[PDB]
C-alpha cells in the first residue's frame, strides 16, 4: 500500500484520487492519500474551488518512484513531485500516517471498478501519449489539445494519441475506396492493430485513457479519440471474438462509472446509435447495449 | 460550402469546376415474374459531367454489365459515378483539372471524397440547387447514345451547341435549366415546343434546333408558360 503525500493544502480545492474525490478546505491540515493499491496506475486530480476552469491533475505508478503533492504559489497549482531521497520520505509519510492526517484511498473489497476502468492502461504508454521525459508521471488538465485537434498549437503540451481518419489514405487502399469505406477491418486489423499498435492490449490501453481523461478533465480531444476508436471495430465486419468480447466489458464499465448528469457532453449520439443498431457489431455489445438503454435511453 | 442562389455567378468565372449528377446512372424497369413476384431489369445508364462555363458534358455511359453479380445496387451506383469521375479526372491534363466539382446529391460526397483523396486541393462541394440535369435523357441524342452503347463507353458533347458565339455563359446555362426543367415537368408538351416547326432543324454536329435569337426568346416564353402551366395543372391553381 503506496503513499502519496502534500507538504499542506494552501487552497481551497476538490481533490480526486481515481473515481473518489473529496472536498479541502484553504489551510486545512491535509498531508495526503494512503492505502493506494499497488498494481495499478492512478490519477491524482484537483479542481480549485475559486476556478473550476481548468480541473487538471497527473497519472502516476507508485511502483516507479516515491511521489508527492506540493502547492506553487506562482504558478498557482498543485504539482507532483518525485522524492529521491527515499529516507526522507519514509520519514515523512510516517509521521503524517501517525499524526492521522490523511485520507484513506477508499476501496471497497467487492468493488474491481478501477481495474475494469485500467486494465490495458500501462505508465509506459502514457508517457508516450503525454510527453514529458524527465518526470516519470504525467500531467494533463481540462484545455490540452491532441495532435490530431493541432492539424486541423504547442506540440510540446499536446496529448499524442494515434490519429485515426475514417477519409485519409492511411484507411483506404487505392483500389478499394468503397470496401474500405464501407468495412474498415483492413484500417483496424491491418493497419492499426498489426501496425502501430501492435496488439489489441495496447489498443484498448489508449481507448481506456483516452476515455478516462475525458472524463476527469472534460477534455474534449479526448472524448473525440476513445470514440473514434470504438467506432472504427464497430465499423468492422471482421474483429477478433476475444476482443469484441472484451470490448463490450469495457465499455459495460466506462458507461458504468460515467456521471448521470454528462451524459450531455461525454456521449456522441451518432457514435453509440451507430454502434448500437446500424454497425457490423450492433449485435455483439450485450452488456453495453442493456446498460446504456436503461442508462440513457434518451441519447438513442 | 454549398453552392446556392447566393453565389450563383461562381458558376461562371475561371476557376475550373464540374457538376457531377448520378442520378441516369442505375436505371432499371420493374415487372411482375410469371410467379406474380416483383423483379427489376437494369438498362444502360450514364453519369452526367457538366463544365457550366464551357459547356463540355463528359457523357460517361454505364452499361448494363457493370451491375451483373453484384448486390445493393443503388449503394454501388454512387460509387462506381465516383469511380468514373476520379478516373476522368486522372486522365486529364494538369492544367484542365477541375478545382471544384459540384455534387447535385449530398449522397455522392462521401464517395467522391474517397475516391478523390489523392487530390486534396480538388474541392468536393454539394449544392442547394435543384437543377433538372435527371432530365438530361429527355434529350434525344444522348438517350440515343445511351441505349444503344454494347460496351462502356465515354462520349463528349457540347451541350450549349454554337450558343456562347452569341450569348454569355450564365444567359447559357440559364436556357440550359429552363429547357430541362420543362423537359422533366411535361416531356412531350416541351418536345412539341421545341420541334413544332419543321423549317427549324437540328444540326448533325448539335444537340437543341437552330434557332434565331428571336426564335429563342420565343421558345424561353413557351417553356416558361409550360413550367407554369404544369405547376397549375398541378396545385390547380
Ligand atoms: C469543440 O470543443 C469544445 C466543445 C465546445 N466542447 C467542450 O469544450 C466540452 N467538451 N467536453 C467533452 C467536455 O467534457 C467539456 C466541454
Amino acid at each position: 500500500m503506496n503513499t502519496v503525500p502534500f507538504t499542506s493544502a494552501p487552497i481551497e480545492v476538490t481533490i480526486g484520487i481515481d473515481q473518489y474525490s473529496f472536498n479541502v478546505k484553504e489551510n486545512q491540515p491535509f498531508h495526503g492519500i494512503k492505502d493506494i493499491p499497488i498494481g495499478h496506475v492512478h490519477v491524482i486530480h484537483f479542481q480549485h474551488a475559486d476556478n473550476s476552469s481548468m480541473r487538471y491533475g497527473y497519472w502516476f505508478d507508485c511502483r516507479m518512484g516515491n511521489f508527492y503533492i506540493q502547492y506553487d504559489p506562482k504558478d498557482g497549482l498543485y504539482k507532483m513531485m518525485e522524492e529521491r531521497d527515499g529516507a526522507k520520505f519514509e520519514n515523512i509519510v510516517h509521521n503524517f500516517k501517525e499524526r492521522q492526517m490523511m485520507v484513506s484511498y477508499p476501496k471497497i473489497d467487492e468493488d474491481d471498478t478501477w481495474y475494469n476502468l485500467t486494465e490495458f492502461v500501462q505508465m509506459d504508454k502514457i508517457r508516450k501519449i503525454v510527453r514529458k521525459d524527465e518526470n516519470q508521471f504525467s500531467y494533463v488538465d481540462s484545455s490540452m489539445t491532441t495532435v490530431q485537434e493541432n492539424e486541423l498549437s504547442d506540440p510540446a503540451h499536446s496529448l499524442n494519441y494515434t490519429v485515426i481518419n475514417f477519409k485519409s489514405r492511411e484507411a483506404i487502399r487505392p483500389g478499394h475506396e468503397m470496401e474500405d469505406f464501407l468495412d474498415k477491418s483492413y484500417y483496424l486489423n491491418t493497419v492499426m492493430l498489426q501496425g502501430i499498435f501492435k496488439n489489441s492490449s495496447n489498443y484498448f490501453g489508449e481507448l481506456q485513457f483516452a476515455f478516462l481523461n475525458a472524463m476527469f478533465f472534460g477534455n474534449y480531444g479526448s472524448s473525440l479519440q476513445w470514440h473514434a476508436m470504438i467506432e472504427l471495430i464497430c465499423s468492422s465486419a471482421t474483429v477478433p471474438k476475444h476482443m469484441l468480447d472484451k470490448l463490450d466489458e469495457i465499455l459495460y464499465y466506462q458507461i458504468k462509472t460515467l456521471p448521470e448528469q454528462y451524459s450531455d457532453i461525454l456521449l456522441n449520439e451518432r457514435v453509440w446509435n451507430i454502434c448500437l443498431y446500424s454497425s457490423f457489431q450492433k449485435n455483439s455489445l450485450h452488456n453495453t447495449e442493456k446498460i446504456m438503454e436503461n442508462k440513457y435511453p434518451e441519447l438513442l | 460550402g454549398a453552392m446556392n442562389s447566393s453565389n450563383y455567378a461562381e458558376l461562371f468565372n475561371n476557376d475550373i469546376k464540374l457538376f457531377v449528377d448520378d442520378t441516369n446512372v442505375y436505371r432499371v424497369t420493374v415487372h411482375k415474374t410469371f410467379e406474380g413476384n416483383v423483379a427489376t431489369k437494369a438498362i444502360n445508364g450514364c453519369i452526367f459531367t457538366l463544365n457550366p462555363k464551357t459547356g463540355h458534358l463528359f457523357l460517361k455511359i454505364i452499361h448494363t454489365s457493370v451491375w451483373a453479380g453484384q448486390k445493393r445496387l443503388s449503394q454501388l451506383a454512387k460509387w462506381k459515378t465516383a469511380e468514373e469521375v476520379s478516373a476522368l479526372v486522372r486522365s486529364l491534363p494538369k492544367e484542365e483539372q477541375p478545382k471544384q466539382i459540384i455534387v447535385t446529391r449530398k449522397a455522392m460526397l462521401d464517395p467522391l471524397e474517397v475516391h478523390m483523396l489523392d487530390f486534396p486541393n480538388i474541392a468536393i462541394r454539394p449544392t442547394e440547387l435543384r437543377l433538372p440535369f435527371s432530365a438530361a435523357m429527355s434529350i434525344d441524342k444522348l438517350s440515343d447514345v445511351v441505349m444503344k452503347a454494347t460496351e462502356p463507353q465515354m462520349v463528349l458533347f457540347n451541350i450549349y451547341d454554337d450558343w456562347l458565339d452569341r450569348i454569355s455563359s450564365y444567359t447559357a446555362f440559364s436556357r440550359l435549366t429552363l429547357l430541362l426543367r420543362a423537359l422533366k415537368t411535361n416531356e412531350e408538351s416541351a418536345k412539341m415546343i421545341l420541334l413544332s416547326d419543321p423549317t427549324i432543324t437540328i444540326k448533325s454536329y448539335h444537340l437543341w434546333p437552330s434557332f434565331t435569337d428571336e426564335q429563342w426568346i420565343t421558345i424561353e416564353s413557351q417553356m416558361r408558360d409550360l413550367i407554369l402551366t404544369e405547376y397549375g395543372r398541378k396545385y390547380n391553381v
